[PDB]
């Protein structure tokens, strides 16, 4: 089954950009088939699919596959693609507090 | 990668 985690990720300043180190899929515009890290082929939500090594993410605690339910208390289970990476990116915040799943 | 299914860097 899932697991809960909440993972707190400090962003890193690189050059004007504040990074979190990791890359996401997904999103309600896409194709949930094409996801390989859901257990449910219809899920269209946003998954965690590659963390930096030595990156915010990862000293965080994300790891790939993870599920992202909401950011700052954003809730990340019914946006497009664009619209979560939007929400991870904000250039006003520099602390991002993650609700994810884990299988 | 797969081309059906962007990723984005964040």
């Amino acid at each position: 089954t899932a697991v809960v985690q909440r993972v707190e990720i400090h962003k890193l300043r690189q050059g004007e950009n504040l990074i979190l180190g990791f890359s996401i899929g997904g999103g309600i515009d896409q194709d949930p088939s094409q996801n390989p890290f859901s257990e449910d082929k219809t899920d269209k939500g946003i998954y965690v699919t590659r963390v930096s090594e030595g990156g915010p993410a990862e000293i965080a605690g994300l790891q790939i596959g993870d599920k992202i339910m909401q950011v700052n208390g954003w809730d990340m289970t019914m946006v497009t693609h664009d619209q979560a990476r939007k929400r991870l990116t904000k250039r006003s915040e520099e602390v991002v507090r993650l609700l994810v799943t884990r299988q | 990668a797969n081309s059906r299914w962007p990723t984005s860097i964040i």
